[PDB]
């Protein structure tokens, strides 16, 4: 795994490569915030 | 050769060489020893012919016509070894190992395709004299197994020694006393071994290299599939290659 | 067979040649708004 | 045309014949992608099953050159139709199979079978053995094998 | 319905036997399918199918192989199905667990489940478990 | 003036009978070989090895077959992936035995149809269309290339291509789900639903135009004869149709827009087939469908069956079968 | 000898003089129109409508 | 003599093809 | 419980190397001790049947079969690398490696150029470099 | 054993998964240039 | 509609003669037996391992 | 064949044939597979038990094995497409 | 003291990204208030120098 000194974030290391996932719904949600317009 | 051995692999393959037997330069002799042992004897023909009923003037005597081989450049015999045992009168050969069997297609004539095993199992030669010399000339039997082992299927699933062993999309015909007895011979799928013989011919020799090669011509009989026809005899000749050690 | 390789080769590039130098002609300019 | 979006459909065309040769040297080439590291590649597991078992019926005292095959062809060892001693049976589609386990045993001619008999080292057979049973071959829940194999493995190449 | 006399199996050469507690039958089956079942997947063996992990193959080798106690024996000490010779060099084992990088960390108790669900599995599926493809 | 200027004017003519192009300079000389070549060997061919056993498979006419089962077989295995034209055969007896013409079929299918794409664009452009027909004819392009050209990549062989006939297609289909289970994969989920949806709006369009028009004809003629060519009256009530089907479902799902409407026609096939195409792509290099066998299990582990594993021992007859003699080693590497 | 790497296919060099006469048949037909023109004339358009 | 009334239904079907694309009823505004 | 698919390491009792792994760590308690004596013995041999496979590296330079050459060096050869990189330990010993690697790779770099000198000249580059090697450690 | 991995990780998810709509409701309540 | 019949008499009669629509048959032959046994189990089929129909090496 | 005899003395009627018989028919018999019927499969044809001691290559060891299962062991006609498959039929487990 | 710093270092980037796109969409923010977070920005570069250091000297 990673090196002991950062065994410690191994749960946040495993959610970032869902979060470019989460940019192509951020454009959604902006655009329902924005009205469409 | 040992020119051929110059080469590394990735000139010789896509270029046809692998398939061609060596050429021996120059005639000497060379003596067998007591424990001498063939080496590196490859055969390939390089023309066929199939005995027919030919078209002449008036007559249809039964003569060789040539035909194409269609199956590309799989021809050649390769590594048969085998020790060459001394006897008094004249030297003999027995092989034993090596890829002795090349399975080939020609054409003939009117589009009929007839295969045939190439091979050389079980060969006894037997030459006139001791030494290897260009004048000497050995040959004999070998015997040819059959085309397919028996237990390859024909499109409806029949084998010798698996499979089904009637008609299996016509059901109606195993009823009576009599069965499918018309169709038997379709049915019954038989493993067959023939003879051969093949007669070599030695006529150049390397005494310092100890490779020898010359002509040879060899007969022998196609195959039947397991006796669905006649088989018909099948005459080739080429030149081979071998290694006296 | 070496024969027809070199017959091929011909009718190839001959259309190959076509195509290439077809849009090469000015070909954006081949539209019915103008010229 | 000398505009903006037609600049961007010259990359797409281009970026496309990347697209597919990137996709080509992963499935085939076993040098820029080695096969340590990536696993075989689609030819090279075909070949190394011929492979295994032509290493286990020879210790059966079994001569592996002239063992007639089923169809007539070689069972284990046959010829290339351009000459090549190769392996048999569907791996002869993959003749061209050039891999560093396999290139110790070639010669001008092919596989040479002077050195199958004598010379086969027990890396290649820790090799072969391991390159049949990674096979790519697998499937979208990631399980191995055939599409027709019991789920217990946990594999996709 | 995992019943303590269904986890119960064959321990040594004599014939006794004991019972596999519930991390055992848990650890021996993914241990089995990381470890061994790459070529050994439900008893078949893909690169020698001759020599399976039948309840019938185990028996007829010239060691008897059925018992945890031989298939832990077979693990650190891998001769061939006679017993003659050893395979050592070529199956993955602890004595040459140099070459095979899968097995420099394993346990007594670790050997100890694998072989648990080699000898337990032939008591859940009676046919399937290397009955090749035909009882799939 | 010049003759070249005198040729791009005659070949750009849209006042051809038919549009010629720039890409039907390598369309027609490309297709028409695909075609004569496909008519002799369809009728007049020798059998041909396909396993590369040297077990020559009858697919032509003259030989005792029929237009089911008459078929251009595909190469050889001996062969495989390598490149076999007419002057590397050394005869054409030994052309035509290895699977000579499936090669001389296929590559000049695949250009001249990629060509036949293009020149739908080409037209377009002539004509003061927008483009983009070409782009909906991309999707038989993407499955006609995924059987014929990327289907042989990935398994390394001309001879697991797609056989050019009726009889042929179904053994290609049934040996593919065997080998790589495409009726679990989801892409060819995904066109079932782009050619069920696209019969389905294709029926349901073509009713609502024809239910909603306008009279204009007599009873003793045709229905037909109301629309006159050329003519800049609509020729049938779109709010009459929008009224219908805003009944027949409810009011908010229905295509007031006639824009609209007719693009989602062309969106709905044309997505499942592009998808579709690239599942055969992607199980072209054994990236299978599912596999849910032996997934149900009791307490005790028992394997309990679920309907894949009654799909999967329908599979297992497949890949037992497939090939008979081909085979020499456990495992169907290809 | 088809697995040879040889370029574009050309195993005899007679294949060459079919090549070069066939890029060069048609490029000559080319310049009858395209070519001598002059090659220093700009537009500032996206697509040029100059002459034939 | 069977793969005889393959062809002509063959060669009869894209006789009609032929008739079809170059002898079509061709249609006229006004 | 029998069928938790995230239990990561709630299940078992001893400590795994990771929650993503199955495996336990090379801690105690292992079957496999690296400091066998056995494991030492067959990396040992490997060196001794080295220099034999490469002094029969000039018998085929003094014939004309330069594919014998080519995969002599790779065909026995192959499980050198693993072991005289395992058994140099101390800091000069490794710095005396890639001398036998670099006078071992232009052994292969030459066979496949096909010079005859090049390779008889690097080949007793190699012989005294595994000199250097076994004589140390 | 309280099983620390899946509690980091469906934390870790809720932090991100809600710091994205953060960004987009900080902005709607400041009237900003969405 | 199964079978052509002149297919099958001239399948019977010349084993040599293979078409694509008699390679559909053998693979019917795999379904009919394969499946059979686990699609049916109120018919109670017990197929011997012997009886079928595999391929070679299959 | 459609009327083979000597069906039973290949693999399943625990006395088996020699010069027929898979070499997966001697894995029944504990200590014979693979080295001792490695041998036997691999020469050519023989007569009778006695004939399994003629064997090139045999040691005290390979003749005790032979020496407990030659009540199992017995020798038939060859026929001859049983013979070519001895080592492999394509039969897998 | 790396877990100690690099759990800081993480914190600071949760409190940016939160805090600078609302900063910069709105009109004037950035304009108003930069040398606020231009601070911020190498407080947070510093960080990672102060880590790649600890990370050497640890290895
Ligand atoms: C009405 C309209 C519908 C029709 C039109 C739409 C068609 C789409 C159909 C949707 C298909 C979704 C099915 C998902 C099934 C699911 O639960 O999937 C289950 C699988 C997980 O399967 C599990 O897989 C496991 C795998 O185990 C492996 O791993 C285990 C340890 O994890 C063990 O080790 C075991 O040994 C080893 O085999 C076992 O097989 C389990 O039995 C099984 O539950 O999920 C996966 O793999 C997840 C990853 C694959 C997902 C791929 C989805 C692709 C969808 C694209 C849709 C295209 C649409 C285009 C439209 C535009
Ligand atoms: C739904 C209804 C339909 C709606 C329309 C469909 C919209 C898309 C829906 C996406 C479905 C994703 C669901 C997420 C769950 C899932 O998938 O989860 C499954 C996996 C995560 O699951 C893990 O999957 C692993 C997969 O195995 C991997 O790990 C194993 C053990 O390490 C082995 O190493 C194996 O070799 C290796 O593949 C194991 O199964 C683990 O047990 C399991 O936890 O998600 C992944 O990886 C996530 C990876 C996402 C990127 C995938 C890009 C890959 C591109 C391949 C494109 C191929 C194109 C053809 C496609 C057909
Ligand atoms: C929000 C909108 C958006 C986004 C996210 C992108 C994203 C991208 N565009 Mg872009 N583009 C857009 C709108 C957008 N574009 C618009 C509206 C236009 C006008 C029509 C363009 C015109 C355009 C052109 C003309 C090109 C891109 C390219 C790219 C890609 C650059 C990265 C790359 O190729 O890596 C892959 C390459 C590498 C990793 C190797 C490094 C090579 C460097 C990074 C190439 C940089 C090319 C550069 C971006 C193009 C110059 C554009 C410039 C004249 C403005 C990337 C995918 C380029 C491309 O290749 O992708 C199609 C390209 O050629 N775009
Ligand atoms: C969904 C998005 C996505 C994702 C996640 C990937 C992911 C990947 N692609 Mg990819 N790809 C995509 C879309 C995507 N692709 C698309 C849409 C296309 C167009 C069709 C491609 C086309 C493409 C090609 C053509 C290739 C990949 C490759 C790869 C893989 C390696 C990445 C790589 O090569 O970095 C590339 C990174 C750069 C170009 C940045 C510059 C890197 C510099 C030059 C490296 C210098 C290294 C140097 C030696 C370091 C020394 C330092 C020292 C001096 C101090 C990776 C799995 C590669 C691969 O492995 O193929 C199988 C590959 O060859 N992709
Ligand atoms: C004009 C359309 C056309 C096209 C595209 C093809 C294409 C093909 N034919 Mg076909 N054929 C045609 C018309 C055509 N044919 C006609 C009209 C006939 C009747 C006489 C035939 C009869 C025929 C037969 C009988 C056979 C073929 C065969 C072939 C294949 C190989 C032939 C070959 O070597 O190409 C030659 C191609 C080249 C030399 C390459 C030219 C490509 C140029 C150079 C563009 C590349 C640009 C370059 C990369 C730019 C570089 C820039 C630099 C700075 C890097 C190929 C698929 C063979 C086949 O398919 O067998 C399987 C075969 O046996 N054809
Ligand atoms: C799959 C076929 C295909 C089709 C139908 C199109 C269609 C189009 N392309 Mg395009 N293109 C393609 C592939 C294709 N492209 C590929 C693969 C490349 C990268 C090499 C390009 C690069 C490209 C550029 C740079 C330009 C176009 C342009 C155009 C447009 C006008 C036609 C033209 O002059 O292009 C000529 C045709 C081609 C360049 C491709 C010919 C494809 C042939 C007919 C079939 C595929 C064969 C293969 C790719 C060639 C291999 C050769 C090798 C074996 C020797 C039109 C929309 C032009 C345009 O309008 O842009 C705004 C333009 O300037 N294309
Ligand atoms: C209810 C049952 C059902 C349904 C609806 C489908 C539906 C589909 N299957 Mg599927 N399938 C099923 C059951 C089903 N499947 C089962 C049970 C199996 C297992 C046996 C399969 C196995 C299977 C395979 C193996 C494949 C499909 C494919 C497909 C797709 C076919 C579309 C296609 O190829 O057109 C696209 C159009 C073409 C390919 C034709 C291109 C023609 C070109 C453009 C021009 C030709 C012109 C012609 C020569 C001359 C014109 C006329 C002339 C006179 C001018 C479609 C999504 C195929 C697929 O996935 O897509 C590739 C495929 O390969 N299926
Ligand atoms: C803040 C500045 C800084 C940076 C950037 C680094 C960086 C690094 N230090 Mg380091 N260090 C620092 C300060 C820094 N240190 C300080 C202040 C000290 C105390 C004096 C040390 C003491 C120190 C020691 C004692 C050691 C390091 C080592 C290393 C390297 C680890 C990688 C490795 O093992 O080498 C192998 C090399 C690589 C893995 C290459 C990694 C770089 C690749 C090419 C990625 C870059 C790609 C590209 C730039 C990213 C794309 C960006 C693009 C979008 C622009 C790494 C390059 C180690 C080292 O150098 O060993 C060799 C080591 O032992 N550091
Ligand atoms: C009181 C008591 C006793 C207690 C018990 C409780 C109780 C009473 C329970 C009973 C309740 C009960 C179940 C009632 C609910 C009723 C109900 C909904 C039952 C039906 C069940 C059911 C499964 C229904 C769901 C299925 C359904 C109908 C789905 C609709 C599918 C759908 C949305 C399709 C849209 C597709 C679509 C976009 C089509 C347009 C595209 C197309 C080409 C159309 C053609 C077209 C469209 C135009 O637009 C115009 C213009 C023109 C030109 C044109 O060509
Ligand atoms: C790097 C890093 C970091 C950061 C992170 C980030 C910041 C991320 C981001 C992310 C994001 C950015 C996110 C996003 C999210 C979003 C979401 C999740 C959304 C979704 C939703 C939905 C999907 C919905 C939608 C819709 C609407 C709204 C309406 C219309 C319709 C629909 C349905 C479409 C941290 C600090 C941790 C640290 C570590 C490193
Ligand atoms: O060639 Mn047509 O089918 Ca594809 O898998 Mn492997 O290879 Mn053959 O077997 Mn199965
Ligand atoms: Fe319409």
């Amino acid at each position: 795994r990673l090196p002991e000194a950062y065994v410690v974030f191994s749960p946040i290391v495993d959610v970032l490569p869902i979060i470019p996932v989460f940019f192509l719904l951020l454009a959604f949600v902006w655009q329902a915030a924005i009205g469409f317009r | 050769k040992s020119q051929i051995n110059e080469l590394s692999y990735l000139q010789v393959k896509g270029t046809g060489l692998a398939n061609r037997c060596a050429e021996v330069v120059g005639e000497d002799s060379i003596k067998p020893k007591p424990g001498a042992k063939l080496v590196d004897m490859c055969i390939e023909p390089k023309a066929w012919a199939v005995e027919e009923e030919v078209g002449k003037a008036g007559k249809t005597e039964k003569k060789f016509v040539n035909s194409k081989v269609m199956t590309r450049q799989t021809y050649t015999l390769d590594a048969i070894e085998g020790p060459i045992t001394v006897d008094g009168g004249k030297i003999t050969f027995n092989e034993k190992e090596g890829i002795d069997y090349a399975a080939t297609t020609v054409q003939l004539p009117g589009g009929e395709r007839v295969p045939f095993l190439f091979t050389v199992k079980d060969l006894v030669a037997k030459g006139n004299g001791d030494t290897f010399k260009p004048g000497f000339q050995m040959g004999g039997d070998f015997n040819t197994p059959s085309y397919r082992t028996g237990l390859f299927l024909d499109p409806k699933g029949r084998g010798g020694t698996t499979g089904y062993d009637m008609a299996v999309a016509l059901p109606a015909l195993q009823l009576g006393e009599e069965g499918d007895a018309e169709l038997f011979g379709e049915n019954n799928k038989v493993f067959d071994i023939t003879q051969g013989r093949i007669e070599m011919e030695v006529n150049k020799v390397n005494a310092e290299d100890s490779e020898i090669g010359g002509v040879f011509v060899a007969t022998q009989l196609s195959d039947t599939d397991m006796g669905s026809k006649t088989p018909k005899k099948v005459l080739t000749k080429g030149i081979f290659y071998a290694k006296v050690d | 067979m070496l024969t027809l390789k070199i017959l091929v080769y011909t009718t190839v590039i001959f259309f190959v040649s076509l195509f290439i130098f077809g849009f090469l002609s000015s070909d954006p300019s081949r539209n019915p708004n103008r010229k | 045309v000398w505009s903006g979006e037609a600049y961007l459909s010259y990359s797409l065309a281009a970026i496309s014949l990347m697209g597919f040769t990137a996709a080509l040297y992963s499935w085939y080439n076993n040098t820029a992608y080695p096969s340590e590291l990536y696993g075989p590649t689609g030819p090279e597991a075909s070949q190394a099953q011929a492979f295994t078992f032509l290493v286990r019926d020879q210790r059966l005292g079994a001569n592996v050159s002239s063992a007639q095959g089923p169809t007539g062809l070689g069972k284990y060892l046959m010829r290339s139709p351009s000459g090549e001693i190769i392996f048999g049976g569907e791996t002869m589609r993959f003749w061209d199979l050039r891999a560093p386990w396999v290139e110790p045993l070639r010669g001008p001619n092919g596989l040479d079978i002077n050195k199958i008999k004598n010379d086969i080292q027990p890396w290649q057979e820790r090799r072969a053995a391991e390159y049949m049973t990674h096979a790519p071959l697998g499937s979208l829940n990631s399980v191995g094998g055939v599409a027709t194999e019991i789920n217990s493995v946990n594999y996709v190449s | 319905d995992l019943d303590e006399a269904t986890r119960t199996v064959v321990v040594d050469n004599a014939g006794n036997t004991t019972v596999l507690t519930p991390e055992q039958v848990k650890r021996g089956k993914r241990l089995f399918n990381a470890t061994c079942g790459a070529c050994h997947v439900g008893g078949i063996t893909k690169t020698n199918p001759n020599v399976g992990l039948d309840p019938e193959a185990l028996s007829l080798a010239t060691p008897r192989r059925d018992n945890i106690s031989a298939l832990v024996d077979y693990i650190k000490n891998p001769t061939t199905y006679d017993g003659l010779e050893s395979i050592a060099e070529v199956h993955p084992s602890i004595k040459s667990a140099d070459i095979y990088p899968r097995m420099r960390s394993l346990t007594d108790e670790d050997l100890y489940s694998i072989a648990g669900h080699i000898m337990l599995s032939p008591k859940i599926a009676s046919e399937k478990w290397g009955g090749g493809k035909i009882y799939y | 003036v010049s003759l070249w200027e005198r040729f791009c004017a005659w070949i750009t003519s849209t006042e051809n009978r038919l549009y010629i192009g720039w890409f039907g300079c390598l369309m027609f000389p490309t297709l028409l070989t695909a075609t004569s070549c496909f008519i002799i060997a369809f009728i007049a061919a020798p059998p041909v090895d396909i396993d590369g056993i040297r077990e020559p498979v009858a697919g032509s006419l003259l030989y005792g077959n029929n237009i089911i089962s008459g078929a251009v077989v595909p190469s050889s295995n001996a062969i495989g992936m390598h490149f076999y034209p007419i002057w590397e055969a050394a005869s054409i007896d030994e052309w035509l035995y290895n699977g000579g013409p499936y090669q001389l079929i296929v590559l000049h299918f695949l250009l001249g149809v990629s060509a036949y794409m293009g020149r739908e664009w080409e037209l377009s452009y002539r004509l003061g269309m927008r483009p983009w027909i070409f782009v909906a004819f991309s999707a038989p392009v993407a499955a006609a290339s995924a059987v014929f050209l990327v289907y042989p990549i990935g398994q390394g062989s001309f001879s697991d291509g797609m056989p050019l006939g009726i009889s042929g297609t179904f053994n290609f289909m049934l040996v593919f789900q065997a080998e790589h289970n495409i009726l679990m994969h989801p892409f060819h989920m995904a066109g079932v639903a782009g050619v069920f949806g696209g019969s389905l709006f294709s029926a349901m369009h073509g009713s609502l135009v024809t239910s909603s028009l306008i009279r204009e004809t007599t009873e003793n003629e045709s229905t037909n004869y109301g629309y006159k060519f050329g003519q800049e009256e609509e020729t049938y009530n779109i709010v009459a149709a929008h009224g219908y089907f805003g009944r027949l479902i409810f009011q908010y799902a229905s295509f007031n827009n006639s824009r609209a409407l007719h693009f989602f026609l062309a969106l709905w096939p044309v997505v499942g087939i592009w998808i579709t195409s690239m599942g055969i792509s992607t199980m072209a290099f054994n990236l299978n469908g599912f596999n849910f066998n032996q997934s149900v299990v009791d307490s005790q582990g028992r394997v309990i069956n679920t309907w894949a594993d009654i799909l999967n021992r329908a599979n297992l007859g497949i890949e037992v079968m497939h090939e008979r003699n081909a085979h020499n080693f456990p495992l169907d590497l290809a | 000898t088809e697995g040879t790497n040889e370029w574009f296919g050309v195993d005899d060099l007679r294949l060459l003089a079919v090549l070069f006469l066939g890029h060069w048949a048609i490029l000559s037909l080319w310049l009858g129109s395209y070519g001598d023109s002059n090659e220093d004339e700009d537009f500032f358009g996206e697509i040029d409508y100059s002459a034939r | 003599m069977e793969a005889l009334v393959y062809t002509f239904l063959l060669i009869g079907t894209l006789m009609v093809i032929f008739f079809a694309v170059f002898f079509r009823e061709t249609p006229r505004i006004l | 419980s029998y069928s938790e698919g995230a239990a990561y390491g709630t299940d078992q009792a001893d400590k795994l190397y990771s929650p993503y792994s199955v495996y336990s760590p090379e801690g105690e308690k292992s079957l496999y001790k690296p400091d066998n004596a056995e494991y030492l013995a067959r990396k040992k041999a490997v060196l001794a049947e080295t220099k034999n496979r490469l002094q029969k590296i000039p018998a085929y330079v003094d014939k004309k079969e330069w594919f014998n050459v080519k995969d002599e060096l790779t065909r026995y050869m192959y499980e050198t690398r693993g072991a005289v990189r395992s058994l140099s330990s101390s800091v000069t010993q490794k710095e005396k490696a890639e001398v036998f690697f670099r006078a071992l790779e232009d052994t292969y770099g030459a066979a496949t150029l096909k010079k005859g000198d090049a390779v008889k000249a690097s080949n007793d580059k190699a012989i005294a470099a595994l000199d250097a090697f076994t004589a140390t450690l | 054993m309280i099983n620390w991995q899946v509690i980091g990780q469906l934390m870790s998810t809720a932090v991100i998964m809600l710091a994205g709509p953060a960004v987009i409701v900080l902005l709607a309540l400041k009237k900003g240039n969405l | 509609a199964y079978d052509f019949v002149s297919q099958e008499l001239r399948a019977a009669e010349d084993p040599e003669f293979e078409t694509f629509y008699t390679k559909n048959h053998l693979l019917d032959e795999g379904i009919r037996a394969w499946m059979a046994a686990q699609d049916q189990p109120h018919e109670n089929f017990v197929f011997p391992e012997e009886v079928l129909p595999r391929g070679n090496a299959l | 064949v459609i009327d083979y005899e000597n069906i039973g003395y290949l693999g399943g009627s625990s006395i088996v044939d020699i010069n027929n018989a898979n070499v997966r028919a001697y894995l029944k018999m504990p200590g014979m597979y693979p080295t001792v019927a490695g041998k036997i499969v691999s020469h050519g044809p023989y007569s009778g038990v006695a004939d399994l001691y003629k064997i090139p290559g045999l040691s005290s060891a390979e003749a005790d094995v032979i020496k407990k299962y030659e009540s199992r062991l017995t020798a038939k006609t060859p026929s001859p497409d049983y013979v070519i498959d001895r080592i492999n039929n394509g039969l897998y487990r | 003291m790396i877990t100690l710093l690099v759990a800081l270092l993480v914190l600071i980037s949760l409190g940016l990204v939160v805090t600078v796109p609302v900063a910069l969409a709105t009109p004037g923010e950035w304009e108003i208030a930069k040398g606020k977070f231009n601070r911020f920005f190498q407080i947070w570069v510093f960080l990672v120098i102060v880590i790649a250091a600890a990370d050497g000297i640890s290895s």
